[PDB]
């Protein structure tokens, strides 16, 4: 049918008027809600509309930080709207649709035995870090970065940020519930039942991101919570008690054995690229306060290629926009704009 | 690793029983 609706501009307005789509299909179903796609009548562009269930006499979380965003790397709320098991009521966002995902395109060559071009590795992570530079700068924490979130249009190769469902606006001694995250990209504080964790949890899990780019597959494939933990302890090792303290201070461990680190450049492939490795060091550390910034990342020797002049997509098309950074994108370190927008970049 | 976690977390012993699943 021909759908018809009041909804709201995510924009603002926000003054509500009749949008009406069609070709309404199910594209996601989970505990969250479900995920339609549909196309809008008069643009007959592409839309994924969410419909999530809503506690009536309470605001929601992603809808509030859904307004708050734009950015060319993170979903577009076009437009959102409520209804209608009687006095039920379901939230309705409506986003650009984007038809492929980090996930199935890293799984398209995981199961041709291949591995993604290092261009799209520098590609994706640069557009995440972005995305995160961005959020981070609200104080907004994503806390559910894994590849199935992360957008893809398999022309322009554009990143966009999705899925806000997790997303909260993080404020300093207010406590934040420590089971979060997917199992596989969850920092090892929040296995510790840090309550007190900041944004640099998300830069975990992009660290987890890029190490599943360059591997094939996961890094940690943890199999429960617990073996999570085991799973980074092969490779980083035990922690410290400094560094325990720095993930959670109200944990205590007075004994256990220690373990050194397994070697980054046995981690990997040997034809892994070097800088991809340090960059990837410098992301999946236990102190979290000892991460990289998104900013920072954004920075790394790693997207040096990104900032050439004459840098083109394997399919002959140029890049998609890397350098539109705004204000509240540099605003953890205004002078890194300098470096990050290169020469041929400017107006 | 739930309440198993919650348990090991809660006990002090999370490293140690980590530790000992890398088995070892
Ligand atoms: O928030 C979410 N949870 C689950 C699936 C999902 O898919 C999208 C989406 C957005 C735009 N194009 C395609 C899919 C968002 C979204």
């Amino acid at each position: 049918k021909v759908t018809t609706v009041v909804a709201t501009p995510g924009q603002g307005p926000d003054r509500p008027q009749e949008v009406s789509y069609t070709d309404t299909k199910v594209i996601g179903n989970g505990s969250f809600g479900v995920v339609y796609q549909a196309k809008l009548c008069d643009s007959g562009e592409l839309v994924a509309i969410k419909k999530v269930l809503q506690d009536k006499r309470f605001k929601n979380r992603e809808l509030q930080i859904m307004r708050k965003l734009d950015h060319c790397n993170i979903v577009r709320l076009r437009y959102f709207f409520y209804s209608s098991k009687k006095d039920e009521v379901y939230l309705n966002l409506v986003l650009d649709y984007v038809p492929e995902t980090v996930y199935r395109v890293a799984r398209h060559y995981s199961r041709a035995k291949q591995t993604l071009p290092v261009i799209y590795v520098k590609l994706y992570m640069y557009q995440l870090f972005r995305s995160l530079a961005y959020i981070h700068s609200f104080g907004i924490c994503h806390r559910d970065i894994k590849p199935q979130n992360l957008l893809l249009d398999p022309d322009t190769a554009v990143l966009k940020l999705c899925d806000f469902g997790s997303a909260k606006q993080l404020v300093r001694g207010e406590p934040n519930v420590s089971y979060i995250c997917s199992r596989y990209y969850r920092a090892p504080e929040l296995i510790f039942g840090a309550t007190d964790y900041t944004s640099s949890i998300d830069v975990w899990s992009a660290g987890c991101v890029l190490a599943e780019l360059l591997l094939g597959q996961p890094i940690f494939p943890g199999d429960s919570g617990v073996d999570q933990l085991v799973e980074i302890i092969k490779v980083l090792g035990t922690p410290t008690r400094e560094q325990i303290r720095e993930m959670n201070p109200n944990y205590t461990e007075f004994k256990f054995p220690q373990i050194k680190a397994h070697p980054w450049t046995k981690v990997f492939r040997p034809r892994t690229p070097p800088e991809a490795i340090a960059l990837c060091s410098r992301l999946l550390e236990y102190t979290p306060t000892a991460r990289l910034t998104p900013l920072e990342a954004c920075a790394h020797s790693f997207f040096d290629e990104l900032r050439d002049p004459n840098v083109k997509l394997p399919n002959g098309r140029d890049t998609p926009a890397l350098f539109n950074f705004t204000t509240q994108e540099l605003s953890s370190n205004p002078p890194l704009a300098t470096i990050l927008i290169p020469p041929h970049a400017r107006i | 690793p739930h309440r198993l976690l919650q348990q090991l977390v809660l006990s002090g012993n999370l490293i140690k029983e980590a530790v000992r699943r890398l088995h070892s």
